[PDB]
């Protein structure tokens, strides 16, 4: 019954894991020094929680999953495995090798069925098999009732969900990052608890952000370019870096998963949908979607996010390829730090004073008999940018206290125009909600195409030879 | 010292903080005192100095020193702040504290009685001494040739781990001028700075070795802190204090330096050119100082044996300036964890002490007074561990603890004039800036462990230095058995009864008034009486601060309803009769400048003048 | 639970099912103090106190140290025997974990550098040539149970003698045995040795005294007379189980041992005939490892004969000893004069009689650093034999509480038998009282007076009643 | 590489004065030196010298930079393959790389390489004298993480180079917090 995770025994992330999963008990057991250990521990516990609340003897659709992970599970899985990625061949070869080595040593795991399923598919690519297929989400023609997504950011959420509901699916799950920073139209950000940094294509040559690179120079007073520019706005291309692995993503598909509370799917058949958040821990969320046939209720087109920790978004100045520009950066702040800062933001503080006080509140020296250790609450490299945000916030709130307006009227006079004030910092305190306007009515989903066999003969021969032995 | 010295400066303050205008006790909140930040200005000094030359009657000079001292204070802050860059920190939110206040005291009227002829006052005092102390009144028959007699006989000493140069041991007296006293009390003159006196002072042998930091030592310390926290403290502050450390802060240094006086600031400024960093200053190196005054008590003991020589061990001047900003916070935290019926003399005045014990002591009540001076704290290493454990619980930051600990181990002392080297082991009494605090903590711990739960159920307990008084406690065999684990003379205890055997506390008497019916504390008259028979060194012009101190002390003695009680208290302590006449004699002496001149005489010069 | 007192005598029932060893109850010191029924042993409750804390963490980290009080239960005994029985059982229980913590403390933290703890090392759990070895995981002493981690060895780790006594309480008797407890007084080795040497019975076993004392009588009886008397020792007899009851028991030098231990020892064997306890009570006893004071050491005796003849071992210098330690009834016969000896600086070299035999336990460790080339061994805990030679070392002449006047440490001045006496004590001492004016009592009556008590002492063992 | 006692330098600065691998000689200095051809250029060349302990190894930059492979790349020829590169173990300068190769050609490439920093990486401009003439170039090194964390509060304002040097010596000398057992051990090489 104990659940074992690959976390160091002295890590401070263990306490956060326990409060997020109070129905389990977690014991650390480290076997490898992976650079993204925290990002994998959460995913492991999420799968265990889902399987505990799913009715048994029911088939499950797993979209875009490596089949080597669902081998020892006692449930029924149908893996959809297209071959449009650069690391698919390794996963397929590893799955075949592990399957062959497991034959004859495991009593009841349906190993023989899996072996027969793989051989049948390799003979005819277009065949359909209960445990394996090479179609896409909109091409698979196998009926089920539960669908599971895991770290998928390459599909359109309304279009993909509609095709699943046609086959008769009434439940779905999603595991991944938090979409809220991308709804604010930010340029760069970071998730410090999981050692993840993301940035835009146009700021990859910055100097003082999480993910950048530059070089030394002397500085010249003249240089000409054919691009006038004069406009720095976010684009559709975004780079992700989790640990030491790179992932290219797109903004349009990321924002499509910020579903509203209630929405309708209208087409040949009609459905009514909902969306809830069950687990949230410092950036990772788990979502549950229910689908029913018919058309009921009314829609409002609003999305609500609940903040347990502080959320910051400020404006910074940096040099990109030698030129000084300005953009926006977002991050997360622990709740304990935010509560202890309430006293000093009642006055005006310079950035230097804020930085010094934050350092004192963060670092402590701990002695255990004769050993000495230094302990930190949050990562140190984000302190300078955070200190700037508090200084600006404390100044904007004061100005509202002298220019007091009348109650119930709008000031609009020499000309009938109203002045718009400047804003440089958005700060969301703990126990505060944010609301956004999105779309709730979806009509067109027609995306016809032709299916092409994504496989090669050299790969087919290698798999067949590997799956050739008397057991 | 504590209440008041001979010049009326004392150690306590003069501002009341424990006074209320209601007939009941009211709990209040402890606040902070804001300090004016010093600022630098050179143009003002230049113009004021030139304007000083053209005209300066009396106040023009004073503006120059105020401007000059203010410039020095700003310079010290700028230099001192740069040294401790690795230890400086910022201000964190503070933990609030609360304190109890008491109503104002009530006093009886005073009537002044004095004689007229100052010569008759001397005769009465001399008659009093001869009748009660026959041997003391016949010692003086010639001049003061104590220095010559000390040179004729050799040098006797009992040293341990010391080196000295035998070629510099020579003690021929130098010139000595003084005024012949009129009172026949034979109070000796301060000793001369010679190598013979230094060796005589360091005739103490405390060579004892035990377990330094082993398991048996830790077990004894662990029990001691358990008794202190269980029988003398409440449990509402420990967890909050541990979370918030105490660190060196700019406000601590700014507040500290601003409180220094003129000459003290100038002396500190002269040692800021070659400023060593905080981590470079040694914490286990001391210097030896001799300039003191001999201590004499009533009785006949200084006319038969020579008194001892007092010494001072001075630490590094920079060591006591970097870290002396944390004393105020330590006092506040200690007062917060103590029980309401347990009191400490820190951060009080004379009036506040009277208001606290106004309605607690009544005639026929047993009071236990105990001192711990006669105890060898160097024998056991657990006495130092207990203090550190208490300090750690109070919330002292970890690297600072290492600096403090370095001064409680092996130390060395040196005498600059003669190049004499001394080495000492574990020592508690020193010249560092935590001496009263550690002694007070150990005094409370010893009493708590011995008395067990009898300390909790009490009316009033006061602890300061090496003296304490506890109300409603008698002497039984249980405390003797508990204290006889190692030996028997650890502490000295005395039983006192109000209005029968007056208790003694900090060189004073606790008496219960008759007209009003309240307790009060007064000074010791016999201690003053012997002090007027001390010769005055030539060239001293401090004969005006003493008259004011005597005038204040005389007025407190002549309060109605305390004359009879004072007579019985002195007789029950020293077995002497006839002190009302002495008090009257003191009254006429402190009435005018010329009346104070009758205590001196012609100038006598010895060992000087080639004629 | 409840404690019943039937008509003065006190008996305790063991109805609580808490931790009990053998037939002894375990309870907290605080419980004993808060009970007027147990007011007879309140002194021990105070002593066992000041040793109960709940650990500490930080720079100065320790572990919780809990002490308990042991009392007999189930048997109706006299109130006086209740006091002594509790002291013996309680002391053993507190002694075992004192060593256990010391070994556990070394494991977690770092051993001290300028000490002797380097004799304890960390050893792999496989190579365990040590027959018994101390483990850290369960903080006990175990032979071979695959102690995980890294195992500790040490000096006392080799024989776990502290652990060899914890199980002894299981078979420890509680009911005292009723028997005529008689005893022989006076300096030993005159007739009391000869009672068990020349006129000992068939079924008696020589188990008394130190292991050397057990064997000497066996060699003495066989060489001189015979009678095939075997030899066990007190430590083995008390720890190991007993056999066929002894007819008549002739324990010697038992007054060094604690009274409560003797009470259980007599009842564990149940002697048939009388029991005599020889060996003089005027010497050093069983001391104490933890210095804990003993207050419940009462005495049991039936006879009064004292052997006043004072053997042939004293001298005119110890006439004060005949007036300082004894009241004066110890008039001697000896013709030994030897005016006062301080061994000056260049006196008699290492020779027989000059054997280095210290009598000060706190100075034993300091003996080997200053005096190492003359002789070896110590007889402080082995006194009373026919060694006929003593020499105790000295370091200082100030603040010596270990040996002072009435202390038993000095009392070894008169050599443990008839023999030779020396001391290197500094020529010239602050005080000269013990070597200037000895009492002028009867120095020597006759040699015929000696040959009287050897028959009358036995007459009080044989002809008085049998 | 301070942890492994390794120093590397370019061919043109082997006569420096205050770097890890250099040598020079005493001179008095004269006025004016006539050269043979134009200089006015100091750029890295293709030849680099390594020194591990007391052993020397010559290297070239082109071959060194060819091993910094991206995440995904394609090999096209008579046969086609798809490849990936990952970093498994990293410890203060040593890395272990794992590459998998598969037959076929399908996927997408972006041409980027990512390095994750566990310690501090520093590079700055320094001024030295090479063969008696003053020049300027760049130097890189590694810093332990503990030192970087404790310097956050000091870098909030302008600091003098001599002031910063004294603080660094104080920090390095203080990490030892012992000396009864470990005498004086430093977490940073003093050179
Ligand atoms: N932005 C983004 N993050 C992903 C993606 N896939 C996985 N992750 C996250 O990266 C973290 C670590 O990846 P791994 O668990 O090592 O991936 P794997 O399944 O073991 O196989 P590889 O991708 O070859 O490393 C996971 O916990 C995911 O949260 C993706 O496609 N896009
Ligand atoms: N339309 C789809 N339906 C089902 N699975 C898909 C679909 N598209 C991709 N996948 C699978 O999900 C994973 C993502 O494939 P993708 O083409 O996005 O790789 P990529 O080039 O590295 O881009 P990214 O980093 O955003 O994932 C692949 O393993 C793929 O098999
Ligand atoms: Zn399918």
């Amino acid at each position: 019954d104990p659940v074992y995770v690959d976390i160091d025994a002295d890590s401070a992330f263990l306490k956060a894991l326990q409060r997020a999963y109070p129905m389990f008990e977690v014991e650390p057991r480290q076997v490898t020094p992976n650079d993204a250990a925290n990002a994998r521990a959460f995913s492991h516990l999420a799968i265990k929680l889902i399987e505990q609340e799913i009715d048994p003897d029911s088939t499950i659709l797993d979209i875009g999953s490596a089949p080597a992970r669902r081998m020892m599970s006692d449930r029924k899985y149908h893996c959809v495995c297209p071959m449009r990625s650069a690391e698919d061949p390794e996963r397929l070869a590893n799955y075949a090798r592990k399957l062959a080595s497991a034959a004859g040593k495991v009593l009841d795991r349906n190993i023989s069925g899996k072996i027969g399923d793989l051989q049948a598919v390799m003979a005819v690519p277009d065949t359909e098999t209960p445990t394996f297929c090479l179609h896409t989400d909109v091409s698979c023609r196998q009926r089920a009732d539960v669908a599971i997504y895991q770290d998928v950011y390459a599909v359109h959420a309304p279009t993909s969900l509609y095709h699943q509901a046609i086959k008769g699916v009434r439940l779905a799950y999603w595991v991944g990052f938090d979409t809220t920073p991308f709804m604010y139209n930010a340029m760069a950000g970071a998730y410090p608890s999981y050692s993840t940094n993301w940035a835009d294509e146009q700021v990859l040559k910055a100097k003082n952000i999480g993910l950048c690179s530059t070089d030394l120079t002397e500085g010249r007073r003249g240089k000409l370019s054919i691009m006038r520019g004069k406009k720095l706005e976010p684009c559709d291309r975004v780079l992700f870096s989790v640990g030491s692995t790179l992932y290219p993503e797109s903004r349009k598909l990321l924002k499509s998963w910020h579903l509203p509370s209630v929405f309708h799917l209208k087409g040949k058949l009609s459905f009514t949908c909902r969306c809830d958040t069950v687990v949230s821990c410092e950036g990772y969320v788990v979502k549950r979607i229910t689908m029913s046939p018919g058309l009921y209720g009314k829609t409002t087109g609003y999305a609500v996010t609940h903040h347990a920790d502080g959320f910051l978004m400020c404006k910074t100045t940096d040099t990109v390829d030698g030129e000084r520009v300005s953009f926006s950066v977002c991050t997360y702040v622990p709740a304990t730090i935010c509560d202890q800062m309430t006293g000093i933001l009642a006055t005006e503080v310079t950035p230097e004073d804020a930085q010094k006080l934050l350092v004192g509140l963060n670092q402590r020296i701990v002695v255990n008999g004769r050993t000495q250790r230094n302990t930190n609450t949050m990562k140190n490299y984000m302190i300078p940018v955070v200190a700037q945000a508090f200084s600006k916030w404390a100044k904007e709130c004061r100005k509202d206290m002298e220019d007091e307006k009348l109650l119930g009227v709008r000031e609009r006079t020499c000309l009938w125009a109203f002045k718009k004030q400047k804003t440089h910092t958005v700060y969301k305190r703990p126990d505060t909600q944010s609301i956004q306007k999105v779309q709730a009515e979806f009509d067109s989903f027609v995306v016809p195409s032709l299916w092409s066999s994504g496989l090669s003969i050299p790969l087919r021969t290698r798999i067949k030879w590997l799956l050739s032995k008397v057991p | 010292y504590i209440f008041s010295s001979d010049t009326g400066q004392g150690h306590l303050q003069q501002k009341s903080v424990r006074q209320t205008t209601l007939p009941v006790n009211i709990v209040e909140e402890v606040h902070e005192e804001k300090c004016y930040p010093p600022k630098l200005d050179e143009i003002k000094e230049q113009l004021l100095l030139k304007r000083l030359q053209e005209s300066a009657s009396t106040a023009n000079r004073s503006r120059y020193q105020s401007r000059k001292v203010e410039n020095m204070k700003a310079m010290i802050i700028h230099r001192l702040k740069e040294g401790c860059r690795l230890y400086l920190a910022s201000d964190t939110p503070r933990v609030p504290s609360y304190r109890i206040t008491y109503p104002a005291p009530i006093y009886s009227p005073s009537i002044n009685i004095k004689l007229s002829n100052p010569e008759t006052a001397v005769a009465v005092c001399n008659e009093f001494l001869a009748r009660n102390y026959p041997t003391v009144a016949s010692y003086q028959v010639t001049d003061e040739y104590d220095a010559y007699l000390d040179m004729v006989d050799g040098s006797e000493s009992c040293l341990d781990r010391a080196t000295f140069n035998p070629s510099k041991l020579r003690s021929y007296p130098k010139q000595h001028s003084y005024h012949a006293p009129t009172i026949r009390s034979a109070v000796p003159s301060p000793f001369q700075n010679t190598l013979q006196n230094v060796l005589a002072a360091a005739t103490k042998r405390n060579c004892n070795v035990t377990q330094m930091r082993e398991l048996p030592t830790m077990d004894s310390a662990a029990f001691n802190v358990e008794c202190f926290k269980k029988y003398a403290c409440n449990q509402e502050y420990w967890r909050e204090f541990a979370s918030s450390p105490i660190r060196v802060t700019t406000e601590n240094l700014t507040t500290y330096v601003t409180k220094l006086k003129g000459p003290k600031a100038a002396a500190l400024f002269a040692k800021t050119h070659n400023l060593l960093p905080l981590q470079e200053v040694p914490m286990d190196r001391f210097t030896m100082d001799m300039k003191r005054d001999v201590k004499v008590t009533p009785g006949t003991k200084h006319t038969e044996e020579r008194p001892k020589v007092q010494v001072i061990q001075a630490a590094e001047p920079l060591a006591t300036a970097y870290l002396c900003g944390i004393h105020r916070e330590l006092v506040r935290r200690l007062n917060a964890v103590l029980l309401p019926n347990v009191h400490t003399l820190f951060d009080m005045s004379a009036e506040d002490f009277d208001a606290i014990i106004a309605t607690h002591f009544k005639p026929g009540d047993a009071v236990l007074e105990t001192d711990i001076a006669s105890f060898d704290k160097s024998q056991d290493d657990s006495l130092a561990l207990t203090a550190m454990m208490l300090l750690e619980d109070l919330g002292v930051d970890q690297p600072i603890l290492d600096l403090i600990e370095a001064a409680f181990g092996e130390i060395s002392s040196c005498h600059l004039p003669t190049g004499t080297r001394f080495k000492f082991g574990a020592m508690m009494k020193s010249g560092m800036f935590l001496t009263l605090f550690v002694n007070t903590l150990l005094n409370i711990t010893i009493a708590s462990r011995v008395l067990e739960e009898r300390l909790t159920t009490s009316a009033c307990a006061a602890f300061i230095g090496d003296d304490n008084i506890i109300h409603g406690v008698v002497s039984d065999a249980l405390m003797a058995a508990r204290c006889a684990t190692w030996m028997n003379m650890e502490v000295k205890i005395i039983d006192a009864v109000v209005s029968v055997k007056a208790p003694y506390f900090c060189g004073g008497f606790i008496l219960h008034d008759t007209v009003t019916g309240t307790a009060c504390r007064v000074a010791d008259p016999l201690k003053r009486l012997f002090k007027l028979g001390k010769p005055l060194a030539a060239g001293d012009e401090q004969d005006e601060d003493r008259r004011r101190a005597l005038a204040d002390e005389v007025t407190r003695w002549q309060r109605t309803g305390l004359v009879t009680e004072l007579e019985r208290a002195v007789y029950s302590r020293y077995e002497v009769q006839g002190i009302t006449a002495v008090i009257t004699s003191m009254a006429t002496f402190a009435s005018s400048k010329e009346n104070f001149k009758k205590l001196r005489g012609p100038v006598v010069t010895l060992y000087g003048g080639p004629k | 639970g409840i404690i019943e007192t039937p008509r003065g005598a006190i008996k305790v029932t063991a109805q609580p099912t808490d931790h009990v060893v053998g037939e002894y109850l375990v309870l907290s010191p605080q419980t004993v103090l808060r009970s007027q029924k147990l007011s007879l042993i309140h002194a021990l409750a105070e002593q066992v106190k000041t040793c109960t804390h709940s650990g500490r963490a930080g720079r100065y980290a320790v572990e919780a140290y809990d002490g308990r009080v042991l009392v007999p239960s189930g048997y109706a005994i006299s109130p006086e025997d209740f006091q002594s029985l509790s002291e013996s059982a309680t002391m053993v229980y507190n002694e075992r974990e004192f060593v256990n913590r010391k070994l556990h403390h070394i494991a977690m933290h770092g051993p001290a550098l300028n000490t002797d703890e380097e004799s304890y090392e960390l050893v792999r759990a496989e190579r365990t040539e040590h027959e018994y070895v101390y483990d850290v995981d369960q903080r006990r002493c175990c032979k071979k149970e695959e102690a995980a981690g890294l195992v500790l060895v040490g000096d006392l780790t080799n024989p776990p003698y502290h652990e060899f006594a914890y199980e002894g309480l299981k078979i420890r008797p509680a009911c005292p045995y009723k028997i005529a407890v008689i005893g022989v007084f006076g300096v030993p080795g005159s007739g009391k040795s000869a009672i068990i040497k020349n006129l000992v019975t068939r079924q008696d076993l020589v188990t008394s005294g130190k292991k050397e004392n057990c064997q000497e009588i066996t060699t003495d009886v066989m060489r001189q007379r015979g009678l095939e008397i075997s030899a066990r020792t007190v430590d083995s007899l008390l720890l190991n189980g007993c056999n066929r009851p002894v007819d008549v028991l002739y324990v010697d030098e038992a007054f060094a041992c604690h009274s409560g231990t003797l009470l259980a020892l007599i009842a564990l064997v149940r002697p048939r005939q009388k029991v005599v306890l020889c060996g003089d009570p005027k010497q050093c006893g069983f001391f104490n490892m933890m210095q804990m004071k003993v207050n419940y050491n009462h005495n049991i005796c039936t006879q009064v004969y004292h052997k006043s003849i004072s053997r042939r071992c004293t001298l005119p210098v110890t006439a004060i000893v005949s007036s300082l330690h004894y009241e004066g009834k110890m008039r001697t016969t000896n013709e030994y004069n030897k005016p006062i000896v301080v061994d000056t600086t260049g006196s008699t070299k290492p020779d027989p009689g000059d054997l280095v035999l210290t009598c000060f336990r706190g100075w034993v460790k300091q003996l080997q650093i200053d005096y190492r080339g003359h002789e070896v061994m110590t007889a402080a805990a082995s006194q009373g034999l026919t060694r006929k030679g003593v020499y105790a070392v000295r370091q200082k002449v100030n603040e010596n509480p270990l040996y002072a006047s009435t202390s038993e440490h000095v009392n070894v001045l008169l050599t443990r038998t008839e023999g030779k006496l020396v001391w290197k004590t500094l020529s010239g001492d602050p005080w000269i009282k013990t070597l200037q004016n000895p009492p002028k009592g009867n120095f020597k009556a006759t040699i015929k007076e000696w040959e009287v008590e050897h028959a009358s002492i036995m007459a009080g063992i044989c002809s008085h009643q049998m």
